[PDB]
RNA sequence: GCCCGUCGCUAGUACCGAUUGAAUGGCUUAGUGAGGCCUCAGGAUCUGCUAGCGGAGAAUUUGGACAAACUUGGUCAUUUAGAGGAACUAAAAGUCGUAACAAGGUUUCCGUAGGUGAACCUGCGGAAGGAUCAUU
RNA sequence: ACCCACUCGGCACCUUACGAGAAAUCAAAGUCUUUGGGUUCUGGGGGGAGUAUGGUCGCAAGGCUGAAACUUAAAGGAAUUG
RNA sequence: UAUCUGGUUGAUCCUGCCAGUAGUCAUAUGCUUGUCUCAAAGAUUAAGCCAUGCAUGUCUAAGUAUAAGCAAUACAGUGAAACUGCGAAUGGCUCAUUAAAUCAGUUAUCGUUUAUUUGAUAGUUCCCUACAUGGUAUAACUGUGGUAAUUCUAGAGCUAAUACAUGCUUAAAAUCUCAGAUGUAUUUAUUAGAUUGAUGAUUCAUAAUAACUUUUCGAAUCGCAUGGCCUUGUGCUGGCGAUGGUUCAUUCAAAUUUCUGCCCUAUCAACUUUCGAUGGUAGGAUAGUGGCCUACCAUGGUUUCAACGGGUAACGGGGAAUAAGGGUUCGAUUCCGGAGAGGGAGCCUGAGAAACGGCUACCACAUCCAAGGAAGGCAGCAGGCGCGCAAAUUACCCAAUCCUAAUUCAGGGAGGUAGUGACAAUAAAUAACGAUACAUGUAAUUGGAAUGAGUACAAUGUAAAUACCUUAACGAGGAACAAUUGGAGGGCAAGUCUGGUGCCAGCAGCCGCGGUAAUUCCAGCUCCAAUAGCGUAUAUUAAAGUUGUUGCAGUUAAAAAGCUCGUAGUUGAACUUUGGGCCCGGUUGCAACGGGGCCUUUCUUUUACUUUGAAAAAAUUAGAGUGUUCAAAGCAGGCGUAUUGCUCGAAUAUAUUAGCAUGGAAUAAUAGAAUAGGACG
RNA sequence: CUCUUAAGGUAGCCAAAUGCCUCGUCAUCUAAUUAGUGACGCGCAUGAAUGGAUUAACGAGAUUCCCACUGUCCCUAUCUA
């Protein structure tokens, strides 16, 4: 199968090399994963060790941490609008680590309401102690009233099965709106 | 498998096959010691030049040497119990001045000689070889036995082999089994 | 290749067991344990060859499957199985007990110790960590973890093991002028003090031991063995007390006896 | 005395050589591409729960990467056939001449060019390893 | 211009060689078995053979690089006497 | 044991090779072959092809027993088959591929997986069983069959688990959210992790918060004893274990990995990069790092200090032969590492395989067929064919060595034993002693002794043996119980012997002999050399100072480029703290040689080099000790008795490439402060 | 050796668009070859600016073979104007 010797891959001189000890079951790769969206389909590959992967084929939600708060609520991922490594996973909507995805922000404001009730997007003193301080931030509370929140998939889904993140927040929103705006 | 078994060869032939001076003086030795071949001066010349390079090795080093004193002391040790270096030679410099004939000297076939229970070095040889000579209280048939300079006050006739024992032999009693019938009875 | 071996050809193994060229093809394989494969010594070896009590390997299982040998307090009814440095081998029957120490010579000398004294052993923490839950615990010589140490004990250090109980009773520290036991290398089975310890950072540790005799030699860090204080050893020494005689010395001894 | 070459016979060795020669092996463009694996599906019949709804699931099947192997052509390397051609060596009392060694009877030799059955001859420049260490 | 003396550098020469060499001879061909100042190139018995082949240079003639099979007990150097 | 000799000539001295000479665990082969120990052995050509048989199975007290199997109120013992678990990834074989690949030494995993062993470790589980759940499960078994044929299996009826899938009991205490949750396993994010642990160093160990899981773990298991308390009940507690289990550590390992080191070749000088080549970013994949793969980007990476390419009758090393020193050659092969199982490729299970006495396909071979089909992998052990110059039994056994399994028990062509065996190696029979005659020796003038070569009672040896040792009896006079292999011109030890042949037959490694006077052929006699061995062929080593670093030669013997420039390489003028002096003090015999401390204007560039230390597996080598009877060997063994045993040993040195630690600062190189941008406050 | 010429065809080349014999002989090409090609040469009657030999490229020039291709053919049939 595929291969991660450097048996192959010829030498920084440029020599080719011979072939000796032919493919090794240690020395083994597997083919992507390429998680879909929607409709949970979850496979378990038997791995060294007796361990086990999971490769995680059309993830529908996710765990997507805020960070400013830490919350981290379970939402449905709606569609990848970014990705670094290529913009076919963005056009296929393949779910991959550091994947900017889009995500369903609702979980995220009934917790902000029922945290600071201070109406995001559109028991009694535990508000008041969780003082003025409240406003997030102009970029990301403004996704509120779309109700999509991008995130950056920060787990590997073919590699843990699960498809978790976390909503982009200050200069890293700020440099994915930008690629966003440049190449749309 | 079973680990190696290590053997060496004990002799070495000469570089010149033909050497009269070589050739007479090697008859010479096999005359005087009842030698069987010339394999047995080659493997005193052997032994005695393997000998001679370790003293010389030992001889290159510095005086009181850990390493010349210990294998220095060791190998005249030995030289001496054998009884080849004499006792007034313990100095690693008459090791090197050892000939073939002191060697030879020690052998068991040149002590039976030399101890009066033998003619001649021929007539010990066939009596070590009969089994006819013990060491001490074990018989040692063997020619080349380099006697240790203690065995050489027991070297003595073993308790079999009729000539320091009881019974008459093999060929007496049928001697005497058919002088009993030519006596008439 | 292809998975691990169980085999060890006959001079392959440790040349400290002391085995016979021509006995067989093979010698014991120390199974898994405690302490390692080549500082390990089984206990068909100990059996067989330093105590020549069982004549054959038959005769050793025969030995240890009545549950009369044991090692550091269980039975250990395994043929192979890896004694090694301060382990007590106690058999009922024919009852003495050994703790298996280094002679001057490195090989696993056969000392007999008393019962007072074979219940505890010594061993030198390989590590110190936080286990989980956020219990600390020690890692000893012998594969033993102790959880809850002393916060004093460090690496390097020698800790006293009840081996009834299976905690520790007292502790000592690497430093200099405590007596040590070299493990491992060139000087295996010499005790002394320490003299200095060079750092090396990154590299290897260095330490030097003096013995009794004012002999100084240096030794990698892996293989000293703390034993206690100078002319107070937490354990006894074997009959030699690695002192490493010279050959002509070691002669003269022998020689001193006709 | 020693001696050189052509030519002729015998034997052996290697070389050139039309045959777009032949065989073997390596690599490789392109084409086809078994098989397992991952994957998109598919549903025998198998059994549980209230006509429905889940679970296990063979045959089969989509797309992939891994890819043996085959075909085509190219290339490289190694063996090998071949009319004929052209040498070398050995054996030599063969044929022809006598080129060199004496100033070898034209001193020899080198480089180069031409010629001639053959050794060789001749021109040009060079060397003495010359037959001259020498004409104040 | 010439003479005398010295000096540096050069073409050489004569005698003697402590020395070197197989000798012829050599002030280097010496300071080498008492073997090492630095460095480049070349040779490994005589033929086959500076041939075949490949590469490369040339208009060509040819130049540079360059085998092998096979064959042979000598070939050769200096000197001595005829 | 630092050695030469014959051959060019009429004679000489050289160069120079040929030849001789000795060794070879170095292969054949010829002749010969009595004894004891030791024992290589189808590697070379064909990793060519294989008939047949065996080489991997395994059960305890402790997973599952209704064999209609055995035996004298549930079986309770043994135990077929089967299910389950484990192993089958070890071993053994071979060297085909492989030239920075393997491998060796030396590093790292702060870059990972790890069955098993050992140690530690889990009071947190549930949204109408726990005095214990289901078949959704079936094997063996019973019965009916199909196929010519295979370790082919179908339908039907049961039956269990430590198989498969579910599934509670653990209070007590505890902190947050607004009654619930907080164990552990997974994933993400955040925080602490200081100067409240550790490392040289971390985003480490660990802890905490918020959440997330096609959902883990949190014994519904088994044996032997049954004890104690009490409301004597299906009461309540409590032993030793076995097995299983999450995580950590450990061990056995594995996988990558730092640095340095491989034979010949330029009649290979440029190579790699379109199709990944060098690097960066991100992702995927992996157990994990990594162009390992993908997308984008950049144009890089190697090389005359030999890259790249080609060859190897190249697996690498430990090592072997030969060796004054330096070297040369070899290493398929008893150990270590690698690779492969006809050539590839793919993969299942499993901790571990790209496994081949596992599977799948293709290619090449090839087996049985009733022609429908089915089954293959001896470079395991024997054995056969083929190939060749070239290499053994289709034997016995688990007794040793160990290995595997559920495990003291079973299995093992692993291994050991024997058969074959002049591979090689050790010891050393074939005679010794008298009397008499002749001149100590000689002449088949005689005698009494001795022995094993054999054969064999018994015994030892052995798993059964066989052989060895030890021996009852036998078993020498031509002691016929008969030693051979090559020579006798030189090298080179030994005949100008006799017959034969007559440049013929032949010998002759070389020089040469033989053409009617043969010291050389063919023979007889005699003699020589080695000797149970000797000769021959090939290869290799020394000889060879004929590969020369040590250590060659170049005017004429082979060889100085026609000449000069010039890059790489090699080499490169001198100089910088020396010399006084006073002390303390080690080793060999008051003296010598070796260090350190003070002054005398004096208290952290970069290397090479060199000293010492750790390191360089074992085996092998040298070497200590040790009466295998000696010896090769082996690591044994030794000492007083009628023990109820005491004890020495299995050292030491060697690798100096490379890395590591360390002392020194001569030698060789390297840089300081010059437009001062300099050194100390 | 002769006879003999002004010289006696040199370097080359050839059964060639030049060779009668001749479909020369050998090899290759093919199942089969008076064809083609490569050789040989006592060449009826080759040959040196009446130019000899060889030539990259070029050619509606002559010729042989191979791949592809096809009604040229096996073996013809059908359709359109
Ligand atoms: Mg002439
Ligand atoms: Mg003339
Ligand atoms: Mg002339
Ligand atoms: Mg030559
Ligand atoms: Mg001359
Ligand atoms: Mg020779
Ligand atoms: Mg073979
Ligand atoms: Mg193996
Ligand atoms: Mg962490
Ligand atoms: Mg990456
Ligand atoms: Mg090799
Ligand atoms: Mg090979
Ligand atoms: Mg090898
Ligand atoms: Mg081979
Ligand atoms: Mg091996
Ligand atoms: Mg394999
Ligand atoms: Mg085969
Ligand atoms: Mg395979
Ligand atoms: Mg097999
Ligand atoms: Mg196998
Ligand atoms: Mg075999
Ligand atoms: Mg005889
Ligand atoms: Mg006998
Ligand atoms: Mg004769
Ligand atoms: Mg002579
Ligand atoms: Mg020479
Ligand atoms: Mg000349
Ligand atoms: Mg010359
Ligand atoms: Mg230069
Ligand atoms: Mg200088
Ligand atoms: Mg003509
Ligand atoms: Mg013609
Ligand atoms: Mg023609
Ligand atoms: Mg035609
Ligand atoms: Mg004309
Ligand atoms: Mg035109």
């Amino acid at each position: 199968g595929i291969s991660r010797d450097s048996r192959h891959k010829r030498s920084a001189t440029g020599a080719k090399r011979a072939q000796f000890r032919k493919k090794r079951k240690f020395e083994l790769g597997r083919q992507p994963a390429n998680t879909k969206i929607g409709a949970k389909r979850i496979h378990s590959v038997r791995t060294r060790g007796g361990n086990k992967k999971y490769r995680a084929l059309r993830i529908e939600t996710g765990n997507f941490s805020w960070a400013s708060e830490g919350i981290s609520k379970k939402t449905r991922i709606a569609g990848v609008v970014y990705h670094p490594s290529n913009n076919e996973l963005v056009r296929t909507n393949t779910l991959t680590k550091a994947a900017i995805v889009q995500i369903d922000a609702t979980p995220f404001r009934q917790w902000f309401e029922a945290h600071y009730g201070q109406t995001l997007g559109k028991a009694e003193r535990k508000w008041a102690a969780r003082a003025a301080s409240a406003k997030i931030e102009s970029s990301v509370e403004s996704q509120f009233s779309a109700g999509r929140l991008y995130a950056c998939i920060s787990s590997r889904p073919g590699q843990s099965g699960r498809c978790d993140g976390y909503i982009l927040e200050g200069e890293e929103l700020a440099f994915y709106l930008r690629r966003l705006t440049a190449k749309k | 498998p079973r680990a190696p078994r290590t053997y060496s060869k004990t002799y070495s032939t000469p570089k010149r096959p033909y050497e009269s001076s070589r050739l007479d003086a090697e008859l010479k030795l096999a005359g005087e010691f009842g030698l069987k071949n010339k394999k047995e001066i080659y493997r005193i010349s052997f032994q005695l030049s393997k000998i001679r390079r370790a003293a010389r090795d030992l001889l290159t080093r510095d005086e009181k040497d850990p390493k010349r004193l210990f294998e220095g002391n060791a190998l005249i040790r030995r030289l001496v119990r054998v009884g080849v270096l004499s006792e007034d030679k313990k100095k690693l410099d008459y090791v090197l001045a050892l000939k073939v004939e002191d060697f030879l000297e020690r052998r068991l076939q040149t002590q039976v000689y030399k101890l009066g229970l033998a003619k001649s070095v021929h007539h010990a040889r066939v009596l070590i070889t009969q089994r006819h000579i013990a060491v001490g209280k074990q018989i040692v048939n063997i020619p080349s036995f380099m006697v240790r300079l203690d065995s050489e006050k027991h070297i003595d006739f073993a308790p079999t082999s009729p000539f320091g024992g009881a019974r008459p032999g093999r060929v007496a009693r049928r001697n005497a089994a058919r002088k009993a019938e030519a006596s008439g009875e | 290749a292809r998975g691990p071996k169980k085999h060890l050809k006959r001079l392959a193994a440790p040349h400290h067991w002391l085995l016979d060229k021509l006995s067989g093809c093979y010698a014991p394989r120390p199974s898994a344990g405690p302490h390692k494969l080549r500082e390990s010594l089984p206990l068909i070896v100990f059996l067989r060859n330093r105590l020549k009590y069982a004549l054959n390997g038959r005769e050793v299982k025969a030995i240890l499957m009545q549950r009369h040998v044991k090692v550091d307090g269980k039975v250990r009814t395994d043929t192979t199985y890896p004694a090694g440095f301060m382990d007590v081998i106690t058999l009922d029957a024919t009852n003495e007990n050994f703790r298996l120490v280094y002679d001057v010579k490195g090989r696993f000398a056969v000392h007999r110790i008393t019962d007072e004294e074979a219940s505890y052993k010594l061993g030198k923490v390989k590590k110190v960590q936080l286990g989980k839950k956020g219990v600390p615990y020690v890692v000893t010589h012998d594969g033993r973890t102790i959880r809850y140490p002393d916060p004093n004990i460090k690496v390097n250090d020698t800790v006293k093991i009840d081996l009834a109980s299976g905690k520790i009773t007292d502790f000592i520290k690497f430093d200099a002028g405590k007596l040590v036991y070299v493990t491992g290398g060139r000087n295996l089975g010499r005790i002394g003090t320490i003299v200095h310890k060079e750092r090396h950072d990154g590299g290897f540790d260095l330490v030097h031991i003096k013995d009794s005799l004012d002999n100084t030699f240096v030794t990698r860090l892996n293989n000293v063995f703390v034993i206690g204080e100078q002319g107070k050893p937490y354990i006894s020494l074997p009959k030699g007390k690695g002192i490493k005689l010279s050959i002509a010395e070691e002669r003269d001894r022998r020689r001193a006896q006709q």
